[PDB]
RNA sequence: AAUGCGCAGAUACCGGGAGGAACGCCGAUGGCGAAGGCAGCCACCUGGUCCACCCGUGACGCUGAGGCGCGAAAGCGUGGGGAGCAAACCGGAUUAGAUACCCGGGUAGUCCACGCCCUAAACGAUGCGCGCUAGGUCUCUGGGUCUCCUGGGGGCCGAAGCUAACGCG
RNA sequence: GGAGGAAGUA
């Protein structure tokens, strides 16, 4: 919640749009931003360009805090994945850690028929 | 009447008051089972990969024995209650295997 | 684990009759303080409150220690495996090394001569009672104290058992055989195990007089009765419930959150 | 980028604690090197997992280990 | 399971000279102990039918070994079978 | 794209907790069984087969009508369990219309104990048993002083031979 | 070269 200049970012790439957020080392959030929070809708919302834009609006309203260097921890497959990461890891806040916590299972949950 | 190697973990934010009382949780119990006890490699705590309780540290412990086999899984009955103990595994005398000989 | 027969009547085609593979060969009850006198199927002013009820057999009470709470730290013996018709489970005449002799409802599992002992440092084996602080986690249990010290109130029908979720604070997370997980203390004794007869559901009445050999009387319906009685008053043949289902006294009896609002207990509960 | 096996001395395949034997067996994320990497045999292989998927009981090795730099 | 006693205490009680670990007469008097072994096994586990086709093989092993006594020797056979007690 | 969810605070996050099923890499073209089938780890019970020892029995062997047992999945009966998926059912959309493929939900079921149907692309569409008929070649598993010999299996080209051929070998 | 494991419509 607190005005503070170290934090985490976090990135979540569906095969159709790529939800990123941030928060700080603890696990308090303050932004996040998403291919329809830029602006774009449909099928658009898994364009990596509009992935890229996302990270934009994050990059931003961070700042609007006082932040300086930030941590990339990504969740997923897509293609909205280095675009926010090259969007990321030039945009003003230098990261430390490029983690991929990509949720794989050991096959227990049987999936539907795609 | 065959032998098995016995595992032990155990946390480690305590004591060697309580970290001694659990040890003899473990000596009377063999006993009342009939355990050969033959040595024990007391190895000591180690940091954990991932956590276990949420806790990344645990003293390890460790018993080869020779017990009979109609009194042994019953055992960690015993064992698998004393919340402070909470990891468990019971493994045949698995005989050396060479390599890189 | 019952006893179906052969069809050489109607109904005794489909009856079962229960498993007394493990009541100890018994029959008599120490009639000690146990046995007590019993009574009837209405009230203090003549009026009938339950209705369709009477009838059935002669019963015998047989005194149940609930408060397993004043034999602490003082052991006793499971001695045998009784049969109690005013409860679904089974009972338990138990000795004590003091000498004393007591009923316990009967858990699963539960064998004869084995040692069996109320208190706070008694042994997880099925049998023992002792508060729930103590009680470790994802534990059958039954017979709970719903308040300290008051006896066992909850979990003790036939096969009945209840878990432990979890510890907060000197209060405990339970698990019902309803589907409610209820704030109790930590301090209120339950003893440890699933109750027995597991099967009482399995069985079948096969008839109609084991209906009444069990003080439930014949229950008559609505649909038949005239408005003086009951609202659905099914005038002209078998007319419909003319709305909404409801009940002799008029409150309907569909989905009608009967329970207390405003009530204290409501604070503890989380459905 | 060559193997393993003979990079290792005498060691016990069967004990399942030496873990500084083994956690160069599991790649950078815990996956359990294929023999393909581990110029192991058939059944050294075998006696192997059954003591790695051990040893990872007791809390000495991982399943998961994060990737980092991709 | 078993163990060697469980093998020799039979062996020299059917060994009908010294020295013979397997004939008709012992090898049957081995069989029988795995079959009446066997058997109090498949009571408990009653759902394991993968060992329970290895015992017909047993039994109807050991079935042929008597019809080999009973067609050779006559003299052989019941005074082997009232030893165990076996066919009825 | 829409049904759908969402200002009543979701999607993404951190902490905690519950509950189920199923086991990533190993893992393969591999192994096991008569087939059906079998994949986390540990243990108790248990069957089948294989190698060497020059020990024993001494043809006790093979097939096997009838019989008896097992038998995928689905379905059933009685009690449970139910996170995910999902027949039937409803809606969205494409359509000429869509009783379907694509999507939003979703019951039975798939999970457990017991007892049933006993059916199949149950296929290697190749019954079991034995002997003889060139080899080359990777591999699973024993043994023997060993890029060597030998025994049991799974793959791959191919001697002669067979088939209408494909192909088997 | 053989073998194993991305189409709108009459
Ligand atoms: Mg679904
Ligand atoms: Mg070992
Ligand atoms: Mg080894
Ligand atoms: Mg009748
Ligand atoms: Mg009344
Ligand atoms: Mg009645
Ligand atoms: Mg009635
Ligand atoms: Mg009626
Ligand atoms: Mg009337
Ligand atoms: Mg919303
Ligand atoms: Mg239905
Ligand atoms: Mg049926
Ligand atoms: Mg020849």
């Amino acid at each position: 919640k607190r005005q503070v200049a170290s934090g985490r970012a976090y990135i979540h790439a569906s095969y159709n749009n790529t939800i990123v957020t941030i928060t700080d080392p603890d696990g308090n959030p303050i932004t996040w931003s998403s291919g329809g929070v830029i602006g774009y809708k449909g099928s658009r919302k898994g364009t990596p360009y509009a992935a890229q834009l996302a990270a934009l609006d994050a990059a931003k309203k961070a700042m609007a805090y006082g932040m300086q260097s930030v941590d990339v921890i990504v969740r997923g497959t897509g293609a909205g994945r280095e675009q926010a990461i090259r969007a990321l890891q030039a945009s003003g806040l230098q990261v430390k850690s490029i983690v991929d916590d990509t949720p794989v299972p050991h096959n227990g949950c049987r999936p539907k028929k795609k | 009447m065959r032998r098995y190697e016995v595992n032990i973990v155990l946390n480690p934010n305590l004591d060697q008051s309580q970290l001694a009382l659990e040890k003899e949780i473990i000596q009377r119990a063999l006993e009342n089972y009939g355990a050969r006890v033959e040595k024990v490699e007391e190895l000591g705590l180690r940091r954990l990969a991932y956590p276990i309780a949420k806790d990344p540290q645990g003293y390890f412990l460790w018993y080869q024995v020779e017990m009979p086999e109609d009194r042994v899984n019953d055992l960690a009955r015993e064992l698998r209650i004393r919340d402070n103990v909470r990891r468990v595994m019971v493994v045949k005398s698995q005989e050396p295997f060479l390599a890189n000989a | 684990a019952v006893k179906k027969f052969k069809p050489y009547t109607p109904s005794r085609r489909f009856m079962t009759v229960a498993d007394f593979s493990e009541i100890t060969k018994t029959e008599p009850e120490k009639s000690l303080v146990k046995p007590l006198k019993k009574t009837g199927g209405r009230n203090n002013q003549g009026r009938i409150t339950v209705r369709f009820r009477g009838g059935g057999h002669k019963r015998l009470y047989r005194i149940i220690d609930f408060k397993r709470w004043d034999k602490v730290g003082i052991p006793a013996k499971v001695a045998a495996i009784e049969y109690d018709p005013n409860r679904s489970a089974r009972i338990a005449l138990l000795h004590y090394v003091d000498g004393e002799k007591r009923y316990i409802i009967a858990p699963d599992g539960l064998q004869v001569g084995q040692q069996v002992v109320a208190g706070p440092d008694a042994p997880i084996q099925v049998g023992n009672a002792l508060p729930l602080r103590f009680i470790p986690v994802g534990t059958v249990v039954h017979a709970v104290e719903l308040e300290p010290k008051k006896g066992a109130k909850l979990a003790r029908a036939a096969g009945t058992s209840a878990q432990i979720q979890g510890r907060e604070g000197d209060y405990v997370i339970l698990r019902l055989p309803s589907g409610e997980l209820r704030k109790v203390h930590g301090e209120c004794y339950a003893t440890v195990g699933a109750v027995g007869n597991a099967d009482h559901k399995n069985i079948v009445l096969g008839k109609a007089g084991r209906s009444r050999w069990l003080g439930r009387r014949p229950h008559v319906r609505g649909a038949a009765m005239n408005p003086v009685d009951h609202p659905h008053g099914g005038g002209e043949g078998r007319a419909p419930r003319g709305r909404p289902p409801a009940s002799p006294w008029g409150w309907q009896t569909k989905g009608l959150k009967t329970r207390k609002r405003r009530k204290p207990s409501s604070r503890f509960i989380i459905a | 980028k060559a193997k393993v096996k003979a990079t290792l001395g005498e060691f016990d395949l069967r004990d399942y604690r030496n873990v500084e034997v083994l956690k160069r067996f599991l790649s950078e994320t815990g996956k359990i090197l294929p023999r393909r990497r581990t110029g192991l045999s058939a059944k050294e292989q075998r006696i192997l997992a059954k003591t790695i998927k051990r040893a990872r009981i007791l809390g000495l090795l991982p399943f998961t280990e994060k990737l980092v730099r991709k | 399971p078993i163990t060697k006693e469980e093998k020799q205490k039979v062996i020299q009680e059917f060994a009908r000279f010294p020295g013979d670990t397997g004939s008709t007469e012992v090898q049957v008097a081995l069989l029988t102990l795995r079959i009446n072994r066997l058997s109090e096994h498949l009571k408990v586990h009653k759902k394991d039918h993968h060992s329970h086709r290895g015992l017909l093989m047993m039994v109807g092993q050991r079935r042929r070994l008597l019809r080999y006594l009973q067609r050779e020797d006559p003299e052989r056979y019941r005074a082997l079978i009232e030893k165990l007690g076996i066919r009825g």
